């Protein structure tokens, strides 16, 4: 998750000078896996009940 | 005659009763649409 | 040489010596109507070489499609087009589409379409070629020798209650 | 807070057609015209008008285009002023929209001027008194219901009655020898409707693209947004009122239709927190058509000649909208479903119409005794009427019988076929002389063809047309009758 | 190198079919009337379109699909993009959704496109054959016209629409693809098994070769019934713009108008008249102002409208009603009274009216029609107040006019011609239609050998088309016309009419009803 957060930093541009802090939220629409929210860009790499 | 008249005088009451709640339908729609928004007034001043 | 103007009085793009050269190397006739459809999007009105190019490509070809399509027919496809022509774009059928479709119909052995296609010849052009003539006649001859003028069905003898509405 | 040219604001509520924009600098005056800024991916421009304020800040406008792909707190930028629309005899030929931008595919046109779409209407010092009769060609408008030169006309009518094809008429009747200009404001209706007058004008060279058009078109439609209807009326009148004033012409005005113009702003009233008024309408209804109404006037400078085409909902002639507009007209024409259905074309209801100039002292006298004796001969048919249906016409006495012949040969005779309907009719149309029509029906009225055959005085012109007819007529019967004696 | 979405927000409250969502602070905001995804799992979405941006922040959204997935406090995606479907010739045989999702059977275009430009338009001239005699003749429908068809439930609507699509697919076959009619069924609000069985009938006929058929059935969402007929008018403005020429059926209107009251009342609009909101006209106004008539620089393809609307007790003052008659170019009313009385298809001529008037007809049809048109309205007069010509005629074409499936222009065309000159004043009334059936499936010339023309018969379907290139009164056509109509009707009266007048016996006279009545269903 640390890795996708800085990486979706660096390709904001805006968010250049911004400094990167993480903050957890349980989500109980997913079993395994993690999401990523940062400015607006929302990367999915979460699964759920079959 | 009678029987037209009879209908008239229930067409033109029920006519009259549904233009005005619809007119009330649309008031208050617009009623309800309205926020009260937060009050500007010195509170602890009481 | 002078420019053409379409309804509300803008030019319209009149080389179509290009899209002639395509309707000329289609295999199937239905891919002629493709060209003309391009031709009209492309604002290039067909002219009259156009339509003669389109028939003469509705006779050679081998059928309508690569699949085969139920019902049909090169004269209704080669009349339909010549309707347009005339109705829908003001544009008189010279005699080389009317000796298309002639030969259509002599190729396909529709005699009677012949007879009026010959007819209609005779009427606005300077009259029918032998040849085709002859050869429909041909055709109807060996359609009366062989009995099958007519279908067989409409000559059975009938009756009031000896008919079978559907 | 002067001059507000390029105030900038954010928007700050979309709903429908209705935008909110909030202006930190103060909300610029109402009927200002603003433009989005921002971009938003759209393939048109998106410009709002200022139809109200909320508050020192905040001010509801209604968006003439399409409202997608608007976002919050998009930029938006004043315009400095209201809408503006070009003016000048360089706008004859072409076709406008509400904003006044050509979209004829035609090329820049050159504007010197223009002007605010929103202007004061004129004051009672400011009115002309023009009292001339107008001959349109139809026996029915000529004879019953006259119409003034600079005088305001309406077609009143249902859906399919014939109010497009009478505009037409008058259109072919009255423009094309018009020594002015004229202009033409499609509001609210059909585009190919639009694109048929159009194909016709050019064709009748009263839209000369090589050389010199008389005529303006100004077109908001169905597809339009119903910002762009509730103000295509306003550039058309602006651009007539232009001619009017600082050409000193005068100038035809055909809105087509009116009644579109109240449908768009009681569409958005709802929107703009308005409580509707009696069967849905928006509470201000009239003076939002009267102040339309009063612009369209003539002056002491020129003279409008209006016709108006309003639009009767399901043929309710009592319905709010139909019903304010009477009182804003010198000529009305009120047409019929039932006359229309029995082949009387155009489908006018003489004993519904009236005229101002309907006096002695502005049309002759011969002219005014015959209009007043055939209304009322008209009304004592319609009286007459019901007794035939319930006794039956054997039954009338011969005073009776005459009236009814001779109201027979009046209703038939006031159809006439116009030169623009000959598809629906498939003849040719008639253009029919203000004498010969009082001619035609005073000699009629007195008797002088009792003996001619009621089916004659159908769908004809003049009287001339009426006996050639029953000639005709004659022939043929004489014909059938010959082909019956040989068997 | 990652599938970053665009999140605007979360869903605060759920009411029906419609949501409302909360922005984040500090997100980028969801633009007007563009489609959002709702997240209702990590690899499932439920689609949704943006109705309201109000002050506060809150967004107003009608759900699409996986309504019942749908849950407060679940993120929402903003795609930033209108709603675009699949458009092609790849579509045409299949049932679709308003979304454009096929659904199984037992290029993208943009669904908020513009109406074309005022100068983007051509005159219609070109015909759209419905196969009815009645429509055909009195109420002529050009390409690129608006045909409203307005009635009272139970009397026809839908199945002369479905007629009118169905008699395409024999003209279709015969000439190029560039005149093909492609046609939009487009279903709204209606039972799921009228869908099934509409396309069973079309499939039997091979009308799905030319047709695609788009449903939003009853229990579907109002967002798909209200989104439904732009979805469609969107697949058949595809081939419009291409050259093409295209019939969108809207079955039916009605229905739209009362999704889309549904959908603004549970969204906070102000009700209007009879509840609806209060831009209902426009709504419609711009769906059917998306039908034209290309310009020839433009292609000149075109699109013909066919809504469909219900009255009750035919009542035509109704709101949406109206609406819908001052918009489109002509209405064709099946009246219930009609219809009860055995006129099939119960089309009210009276009431019924086509501005595009005989320039939507074909040269051979002009003709006819021009003087059927008065025939009729000179019997209707006379009527309603001695056999005189118009008299005899005008009943016979009324008899004509009864149909259940739609008919070839030839035999059409061919009797109102007879019917026209004269050739049916010794048939009755009751035998027209046995005489229209043996005239069309029979020939009596060849059947007794008195058949001397050369090329003019019945059975020579080809016919059609020189018949509408040079119409039936020229040189060409007219005399073997006149000698076939001669030699059938003197046959017909001798051989069969004769013995029909002479039945008396129960088993003749219920066998010659029995016949009759196949007539009038068979031709
Ligand atoms: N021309 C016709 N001849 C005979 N029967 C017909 C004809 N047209 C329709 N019908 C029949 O009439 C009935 C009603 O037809 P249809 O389904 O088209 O009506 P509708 O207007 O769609 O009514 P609704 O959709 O409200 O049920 C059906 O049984 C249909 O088969
Ligand atoms: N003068 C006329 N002669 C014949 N038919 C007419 C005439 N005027 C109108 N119509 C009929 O009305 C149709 C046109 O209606 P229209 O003028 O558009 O009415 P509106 O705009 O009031 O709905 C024609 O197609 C025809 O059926
Ligand atoms: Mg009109
Ligand atoms: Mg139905």
């Amino acid at each position: 998750a640390r890795r996708v957060a800085e990486e979706l930093h660096k390709g904001l541009k805006e968010l250049a000078d911004y400094t990167l802090v993480l903050k957890t939220v349980v989500d109980r629409t997913i079993v395994k896996g993690f999401a990523v929210e940062l400015a607006g860009q929302y990367v999915n790499k979460a699964e759920g009940q079959q | 005659q009678q029987r037209t008249s009879s209908l008239y005088n229930k067409t033109r009451q029920f006519g009259i009763t549904a233009a005005l709640i619809e007119i009330l339908s649309a008031m208050s729609s617009l009623e309800g649409n309205a926020m009260k928004g937060v009050r500007r007034n010195k509170f602890w001043e009481g | 040489a002078a420019k053409k103007y379409d309804l509300f009085g803008y030019e319209v793009d009149t080389n179509t010596a290009p899209w002639i050269e395509k309707i000329k190397k289609c295999k199937y006739y239905d891919e002629a109507g493709e060209v003309l459809v391009n031709m009209n999007v492309s604002n290039c009105p067909p002219d009259i070489a156009t339509y003669n190019a389109t028939l003469q490509c509705i006779y050679q070809s081998p059928s309508k499609q690569s699949t085969p399509v139920d019902n049909e027919s090169k004269f209704c496809a080669m009349m339909d087009l010549l309707e347009e022509m005339q109705h829908r774009n003001r544009l008189k059928p010279n005699e080389e589409s009317w000796t298309w479709v002639m030969k259509e119909c002599v190729k396909s052995g529709q005699f009677r379409l012949g007879y009026c296609i010959q007819q209609v010849m005779e009427t606005e052009c300077k009259g029918c070629p032998a040849d085709l003539v002859k050869a429909n006649e041909a055709n109807a001859q060996k359609a009366k020798t062989e009995g099958k003028e007519h279908p067989g069905h409409l000559s059975q003898q009938a009756g009031l209650f000896d008919v079978k509405v559907e | 807070v002067a001059d507000h040219k390029g105030r900038v604001g954010h928007v700050s509520q979309v709903i429908g057609a209705v935008v909110d924009v909030h202006f930190a600098d103060g909300v610029p005056p109402v009927l200002t015209a603003l433009d989005v800024v921002d971009k938003l991916g759209r393939d048109e421009p998106l410009t709002l008008e200022i139809v109200q304020h909320l508050d020192a800040h905040t001010g509801r406008c209604i968006a003439m285009q399409t409202t997608d792909l608007l976002k919050l707190k998009a930029k938006v930028v004043s315009t400095g002023g209201n809408i503006s629309v070009p003016v000048g005899r360089e706008t004859l030929g072409r076709i406008f929209n509400v904003l006044g931008d050509a979209i004829d595919q035609r090329g820049p046109v050159g504007e010197k001027l223009r002007m605010p779409i929103h202007a004061v209407a004129p004051k009672l010092a400011d009115q002309a008194a023009e009292d001339a009769v107008l001959t349109t060609g139809i026996k029915v408008i000529d004879l019953i219901l006259p119409y003034c030169k600079g005088g305001k006309i309406g077609l009143f009518g249902g859906a399919g009655v014939g109010k497009t094809v009478i505009i037409m008429e008058l259109i072919n009747n009255v423009a094309k020898g018009h020594g002015g200009f004229s202009v033409f404001a499609g509001v609210g209706e059909r585009t190919r409707e639009g694109t048929d007058l159009y194909l016709e004008m050019m064709q009748s060279k009263v839209i000369d693209l090589k050389g010199e058009s008389k005529c303006v078109l100004v077109y908001g439609q169905m597809n339009e947004p119903p910002g762009a209807r509730a103000r295509v009326a306003q550039s058309a009148l602006t651009m007539a009122e232009y001619f009017r004033d600082v050409e000193g012409q005068d100038v035809l005005l055909f809105i087509d239709n009116i009644f579109r113009f109240t449908q768009a702003n009681s569409e958005v009233s709802a929107l703009l927190g308005r409580i509707p008024a009696a069967v849905g309408y928006q509470p201000t209804l009239a003076e939002d058509l009267g102040q339309l109404q009063e612009r369209i006037t003539s002056t002491t400078k020129g003279s409008i000649t209006s016709v108006q085409a309003v639009y009767v909902p399901a043929d309710d002639i009592t319905d709010p909208a139909p019903a304010t507009t009477f009182s804003h007209l010198d000529a009305t024409t009120v047409l019929d479903r039932a006359v229309a259905e029995s082949g009387i074309y155009p489908a006018v209801n003489p004993l519904e119409c009236a005229s101002r100039i309907m006096d002695p002292d502005v049309i002759s006298v011969d002219h005014y005794n015959v209009a007043q004796d055939v209304v009322q001969m008209l009304t004592k048919y319609r009286e007459l009427q019901d007794i035939i249906a319930v006794l039956g016409i054997d039954e009338l006495s011969e005073e009776d019988k005459l009236i009814v012949d001779r109201a027979r040969k009046l209703v038939k005779f006031l159809s006439q076929p116009f030169q623009v309907a000959e598809v629906f009719t498939g003849m040719t149309g008639h253009y029919v002389q203000l004498d010969d029509t009082i001619d035609s029906f005073s000699g009629l009225l007195m008797g002088t063809y009792d003996q001619v055959p009621e089916m004659a005085f159908y769908m004809v012109g003049g009287i001339n047309s009426v006996l050639e007819k029953a000639k005709k007529m004659a022939e043929e019967a004489a014909e059938l009758e010959k082909m019956r004696r040989a068997r | 190198f990652f599938k970053t979405t665009e999140m605007i927000g979360y869903v605060h409250s759920i009411d029906g079919t419609i949501a409302t969502l909360i922005p984040a602070p500090g997100n980028p905001g969801v633009a007007y009337n563009t489609i959002i995804q709702i997240q209702v799992s990590p690899t499932t979405f439920a689609a949704g379109l943006v109705f309201n941006l109000e002050k506060d922040g809150r967004i107003g959204i009608i759900l699409m699909d996986n309504i019942t997935e749908v849950q407060s406090g679940q993120k929402v995606m903003a795609t930033g993009q209108l709603l675009h479907i699949p458009v092609g010739a790849g579509v045409l045989g299949k049932v679709v959704n308003p979304l454009g999702h096929e659904v199984p059977v037992g290029t993208l275009g943009k669904v908020d496109t513009g109406a074309p430009n005022i100068v983007s338009r051509s005159p219609v001239n070109y015909n759209l054959l419905t196969g009815f005699k009645a429509v055909d003749t009195m109420i002529p429908i050009g390409r690129g016209q608006r045909e409203l068809i307005v009635g009272d439930r139970q009397t026809g609507k839908t199945s002369i629409a479905v007629s009118t699509i169905i008699n395409q697919v024999r003209i279709n076959q015969q000439i190029l693809s560039k005149n093909a009619v492609i046609s939009i069924y487009v279903s709204i609000g209606q039972r799921c098994s009228n869908v099934a069985r509409i396309h069973r009938l079309l499939q039997s006929y091979g009308a799905l070769r030319y047709t695609t058929v788009m449903a939003a059935t009853a229990a579907e969402p109002a967002g798909l019934q209200y989104l439904a007929p732009y979805a469609g008018v969107t697949m058949g403005e595809y081939f419009m713009n291409r050259g093409r020429h295209c019939l969108c059926v809207y079955d039916d209107l009605s229905k739209q108008a009362v999704a889309y009251r549904q959908i603004s009342l549970l969204l906070r609009r102000p009700p209007g008249r009879e509840a609806y909101p209060g831009d209902v006209f426009y709504l419609h106004s711009r769906l059917l102002e998306r039908a034209a008539m290309l310009s020839p620089g433009k292609g000149g393809g075109s699109v013909t409208a066919l809504p469909i609307v219900e009255t009750l007790s035919n009542d035509v003052t109704a709101y949406i009603v109206t609406n819908v008659i001052s918009i489109t170019d002509g209405q064709i009313y099946l009246d219930t009274k009609l219809f009860t009385g055995g006129q099939r298809p119960a089309v009210n001529i009276g009431l019924s009216v086509s501005r595009v008037g005989s320039s939507a007809q074909n040269a051979a049809m002009k003709g006819v029609a021009g003087k059927l048109k008065g025939i009729l309205a000179e019997y209707r007069k006379l009527a309603a107040d001695v056999q005189t010509i118009p008299m005899i005629r005008g009943a016979r074409f009324v008899a004509l006019f009864n149909q259940k499936q739609p008919s070839y222009f030839m035999n059409a065309i061919v009797s109102l011609y007879a019917c026209l000159n004269g050739y049916l004043d010794d048939v009755k009334v009751q035998y027209v239609k046995f005489y229209e059936y043996l005239l069309v499936h029979r020939d009596l010339g060849i059947m007794y050998g008195t058949a001397k023309n050369k090329f003019f018969y019945m059975y020579v379907q080809e016919l059609n088309y020189l018949i509408r290139f040079f119409t039936l009164n020229s040189p060409i056509l007219h005399g073997e016309l006149e000698e076939m109509l001669k030699q059938h009707t003197h046959l017909f009266l001798q051989h069969y009419q004769s013995k029909m007048n002479a039945i008396k016996s129960e088993k003749d006279v219920k066998a010659l009803k029995n016949l009759l009545y196949s007539c009038k269903r068979a031709v």
